[PDB]
């Protein structure tokens, strides 16, 4: 019966895709066209950290705005202040293969994984003084992408075995797996009332999963692997960027893809993406050695930061906006204002 | 293992979709209201940049 | 006359020596960069006093003391214009000899303490015999010795490296110039050595020194373009 | 006008500092290598020979010293099969080692396949790959049995004669080396189709009773250090 | 985290005397280590500071030439070597723990202390003894010659309890911050050269002498205290 079934997916698709063209009365270009551009935005690097050994595969920004945590081959995992250029903590990881770090939204703990398909959380906040492994998430078969923290206690893992994890750190167990990409799930966004994330994957197709009940509510399709995404700030939108030059905008309440920000003369592959505070600027940090920001409405490009020796692998703004944070593979953090 | 692809399609495709000139329109006005809020935008003073 | 190219060509050296000094600072670091820093900057500071000398010389504005300084530092910047090649050299052959050492056990300041150690042994030794080439009649002729045997030693180990790398080259044409591209660069330092302390046995350029002062600006005119061919 | 904590943070980042220069030069001692294969190829059997004589767990770590050099060799299991997304963390390795099972010519062709992906990516452009044409005792009673002819899976081989160059001093039948330098070739084509710096493959004949492998690897590491040496300063 | 010191007892005036800190159950190689002291009926006085790595000391005014910090960390102890004493030396003498990075709370731990008996931005805590009664609010305020908001944006006073017969414990780092184990009834507000101390709904167990600290400048002068009795 696989041959009925396959045809009532055929169908089911043809009719997702009919909707999803029922809607599109109107592009958000012709929207946009009338409000003014954001004209040249030139952001110089302020504080350069200097710090790692190798290259940098992951930062994460804190609450605060003021720490960071950073990631690097060297088996290091840096929190650094931004203000000061001082380094608050060097936790040393007992792999030295690390994709993804993660800063807990109370500062208590930071998340770190890799290759070793262990999710390590570390302690900051201990009475001993030094930071500890909290606890060690050993549930994937892959090689873990990207971790994001829900609270203190639930976090979210997207792992390369096309499967993504909410674990319960004091229990240690995956408190609910997501099941619905056939790639490596690659990038991890999560919404800001934490209700829902967004997950990216090699499958040309991002994933919205709903945290409590566990299910993939929609799926949106890219045509190569999806390396970097990131919410809207508005909770309603997010941004894909991809290994083709592109980054694109989807909106969630319309299940559709509202822009592609492309260039002719960027033929490299999106690593990272992030957007301003006011979701105006969507920044995007590429092979070419330097990150792009496009007006995400306008769908033209703002600006180059152009500021590094290798291709940036990590970008992030901070809650509040000041700084946009790009990490390379040069072993260079850059905080561009 | 593809009758749950069936009911996954099925669950997605039964959503309530917008108009896409609803979601645009949403999009602009939160960039509008919240203008003068991010630094990277309108560039703030150097007397309360921190970097 | 001579000085309408030559301070021309000092002034278009002193350019390509600029040119140089600020390529490699923007380029990576890598030990032999810092040497041929080294050397540019050591350049650097000779051309910009001589072309100062030019300044207050033809403007005549002056009470002609420079020449006094020139003469006195130019004994220290050929021996560590020597000796800063004979380092590279050698290290250049290491680079070869003992690749694991010098890619993973080299001590990464190792370049900028062997410069700043020859200087502090070619400066404190050569401002030292000016202290006692001219002002001291009949003593400390020993001394001078020191400096002829410091840098005799330095030119033989020179070629000691080079030539070995040549050897090694052909056990194992742009890359053929370059192995004994830095030995011509010690053509001159030798020879101005040589017409420096051989100056009283034939002096005869009074004529030839205004042509010769070019000469050497075109000692100094080719010596940044070299720092590229040798330092991309 | 920095408070007195501050200073103290800044003293604190200093002594961090001080342990990441330390840590520095730890990392630049060691060579880093990866090592390649399919589930075939003898592969934990070379680990154990360089290991004794020198869970869902991803990463596999297997350190081993050769004449004071200290390397650190990381073999990559619970992983799938796709590789293109998991392989540019290894950008910076020293050498990628490739176990390729000579003895098995089936799956002989899907090994070139592995090979020609690795060396023409993108990632590891500059990444020289050092070659293990494992399972030769088992080729040499392969080929001497007459039942498994290479023609059979590579039709080119009636038409290849072996080169007049070196040759298994010690007693071996003078086409078991043809059918081995054969295999050889196939590889070293692919290697020499698209060459560029840092990227040369040093191919070598291994089994599992040999006890010299991890000298071959200090030798190969050793002249990709030296061509390293001779491209980043500017000796060629 | 442990920390016990020993080394007191009866010196006579002009010798010399070396007390160690025995530090167990925590990183002693990465936090800064002070000495601080109380005479037989008075308030805390700060005497050495030897940061972590023993790259930067401070002494005392009264203390400077005559008194020597240092610390094994391999053993994890750290020395004050006392030479030259005199009578005005006689005290309890308290090792202090002290971190120091972004949001760091210093001087959270401080040992049993040692009792060694001989045969300047100051701070002035006017209320020598508040009466009180279990169930309401109180209210301890310090004052200060210079104001300690620095330009950084935080201002470097800290407010400790001793409790009769105890070793005191940090209440409040950087005048706003609670510390870590500290109820959250105890908040601290104010401005540069005004500081107030509030307990909300005040709970035996928490009566003693309350001392004010200022971390701006070394030396660190304490403040004479305040006298919560039940
Ligand atoms: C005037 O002396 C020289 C004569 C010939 C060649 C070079 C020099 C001097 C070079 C500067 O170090």
């Amino acid at each position: 019966e696989l041959d009925q079934l396959r045809q009532e997916a055929e169908q089911l698709k043809n009719q997702i895709r009919d909707a999803r063209k029922a809607c599109a009365d109107a592009t958000l270009s012709q929207i946009t066209n009338n409000i003014d551009p954001v004209g040249r935005i030139q952001m110089r690097t302020r504080r350069t950290l200097r710090g790692h050994l190798a290259k940098i595969y992951a930062m994460h920004w804190g609450t605060d705005s003021r720490l960071l945590v950073s990631a690097s081959q060297d088996g290091k995992l840096i929190i650094w202040d931004s203000y000061t250029t001082n380094k608050v903590h060097a936790i040393p990881l007992r792999s030295s293969w690390v994709m993804t770090c993660a800063y807990a939204p109370s500062g208590n703990y930071v998340a770190c994984g890799g290759l070793d398909n262990i999710c390590s959380i570390y302690n900051l906040k201990t009475r001993e003084g030094n930071v500890r492994v909290s606890r060690e998430l050993a549930g994937h078969t892959g090689y873990l992408s990207c971790c994001r923290f829900l609270d203190d206690n639930q976090i979210v893992t997207s792992s390369g075995d096309t499967t993504c994890a909410l674990w319960d750190i004091e229990t240690g167990q995956q408190t609910t797996t997501f099941t619905g990409h056939t790639g490596d799930v690659m990038s991890l966004s999560l919404a800001p009332d934490t209700r829902l994330f967004v997950s990216g994957a090699c499958d040309a197709s991002a994933k919205l999963w709903d945290v409590r009940e566990g299910m993939c509510r929609q799926t949106f399709t890219h045509e190569s692997d999806i390396n970097a995404i990131c919410f809207f700030p508005n909770g309603n939108a997010f941004a894909t960027g991809s290994d083709d030059a592109t980054c694109r905008l989807f909106d969630l309440r319309a299940d559709q893809e509202l822009m592609t920000y492309s260039h002719d003369n960027i033929i490299c592959g999106i690593t990272s993406v992030s957007f301003s505070k006011s979701g105006r600027l969507l920044l995007a940090g590429y092979d070419d050695f330097n990150c792009n920001v496009w007006d995400a409405l306008k769908a033209d490009r703002a600006g180059v930061l152009a500021g590094h020796d290798n291709r940036v692998s990590c970008l992030g703004v901070t809650d509040d906006g000041m700084a946009v944070a790009t990490g390379s593979w040069d072993s260079f953090l850059k905080i561009w204002n | 293992q593809a009758r749950k692809l069936v009911e996954q399609l099925k669950m997605e495709a039964n959503i309530d979709r917008i108009k896409v000139s609803k979601a645009a329109a949403d999009l602009m006005a939160y960039c509008e209201a919240h203008a003068k809020e991010d630094p990277l935008l309108t560039p703030v003073p150097a007397s309360e940049n921190p970097f | 006359t001579l000085f309408l190219a030559t301070v021309l060509v000092s002034l278009c050296g002193l350019v390509g020596n600029g040119t140089v000094i600020w390529l490699l600072g923007r380029i990576k670091r890598n030990p032999f960069s810092v040497y041929i820093l080294n050397l540019a900057g050591a350049d650097f500071a000779f051309l910009f006093c001589k072309s100062v000398r030019f300044l207050l010389l033809v403007l005549n504005r002056s009470v002609a003391v420079l020449n006094v300084l020139i003469r006195g530092v130019t004994f220290s910047s050929y021996l560590g214009g020597l000796s800063l090649l004979m380092a590279v050299s050698v290290e250049r052959c290491l680079s070869v000899l003992f690749p694991i050492w010098y890619r993973c056990r080299r001590l990464a300041q190792l370049s900028a303490i062997a410069c700043a150690l020859i200087w502090g042994l070619s400066l404190c030794m050569g401002i030292l015999v000016f202290l006692c080439v001219h002002f001291v009649d009949f003593l400390c002729d020993v001394v001078n010795l020191v400096y002829n045997g410091m840098f005799f030693l330095t030119f033989l180990v020179l070629c000691a490296s080079s030539l070995a790398l040549l050897i090694w080259v052909q056990c194992f044409r742009i890359v053929l110039l370059t192995v004994l591209a830095f030995l011509v660069l010690g053509l001159p330092l030798g020879a101005g050595l040589l017409a420096d302390r051989l100056s009283p046995s034939l002096p005869c350029f009074d004529i030839l020194l205004p042509i010769l002062h070019l000469l050497s600006a075109l000692n100094s005119g080719v010596n940044p373009l070299i720092y590229f061919f040798m330092g991309r | 006008t920095l408070s007195a904590e501050d200073k103290a943070a800044v003293e604190r980042s200093k002594m961090i500092e001080k342990q990441l220069q330390k840590d520095k030069q730890v990392y630049r001692r060691t060579l880093r290598l990866l090592l390649l294969g399919a589930d075939n190829s003898g592969k934990s059997t070379i680990v154990k020979q360089m290991r004794i004589y020198h869970k869902t767990s991803g990463i596999f770590e297997t350190k081993f010293q050769v004449d004071k050099v200290n390397f650190h060799m990381f073999d990559v299991g619970a992983q799938r099969d796709e590789r293109r997304k998991w392989i540019q963390c290894f950008n910076d390795v020293t050498a990628i080692i490739f176990v390729v099972d000579s003895s098995d010519y089936n799956r002989l062709q899907e090994a070139l396949n592995d090979f020609k992906s690795i060396w023409n990516n993108r990632w590891l452009r500059t990444i020289s790959v050092i070659l293990f044409l494992n399972k030769q005792d088992l080729l040499a009673e392969k080929v001497l049995a007459g039942k498994s002819k290479i023609e059979d899976y590579f039709p080119e081989f009636a038409r290849y004669t072996t080169p007049e160059d070196a040759t298994p001093e010690p007693g071996e039948d003078p086409r078991v080396t043809r059918a081995k330098y054969f295999i050889r070739k196939e590889f070293v084509d692919i290697s020499t189709a698209s060459g560029d710096g840092r990227h040369i493959c040093y191919p070598h004949f291994t089994c599992s009773v040999d006890t010299e492998n991890a000298r071959r690897i200090f030798n190969d590491c050793k002249d990709i250090i030296l061509q390293m040496n001779l491209r980043e300063y500017n000796l060629v | 985290v442990q920390l016990v010191e020993s080394g007191g007892g009866l010196v006579q005036p002009g010798g010399s005397r070396k007390l160690s800190c025995s530090a167990s159950g925590f990183a002693f190689s990465s936090f800064g280590m002070h000495w601080v002291r109380q005479a037989p009926e008075k308030g805390l006085e700060w005497v050495a500071y030897i940061s972590s790595g023993s790259g930067t000391i401070y002494y005392a005014d009264t203390v400077k030439g005559r008194f020597t910090i240092s610390r094994d960390d391999p053993k994890n102890t750290l020395f004050l070597q006392m030479t030259s004493l005199r009578s005005e030396d006689t005290a309890m003498y308290y090792c202090v723990r002290s971190i120091y990075y972004y949001g760091s709370s210093p001087f959270d731990f401080w040992g049993q202390g040692t009792t060694l008996t001989v045969s300047d931005i100051v701070m002035t805590q006017a209320t020598s003894s508040v009466p009180v009664t279990p169930g309401e609010s109180v209210s301890i305020s310090c004052r200060s010659s210079k104001s300690l908001l620095h330009s950084n944006g935080n201002t470097y006073l800290y407010w400790f309890l001793q409790r009769p017969g105890q070793s005191p414990q940090l209440l409040i780092y950087r005048m706003s911050n609670l510390a870590s184990g500290v109820p959250d009834r105890f908040s601290g507000s104010g401005s540069g050269t005004a500081f107030t101390l509030t307990i909300s709904r005040l709970e035996a167990e928490d009566v003693g002498v309350y001392y004010c600290m200022q971390h701006l400048e070394y030396p660190l002068t304490f403040g004479a205290g305040t006298k919560l009795e039940l």
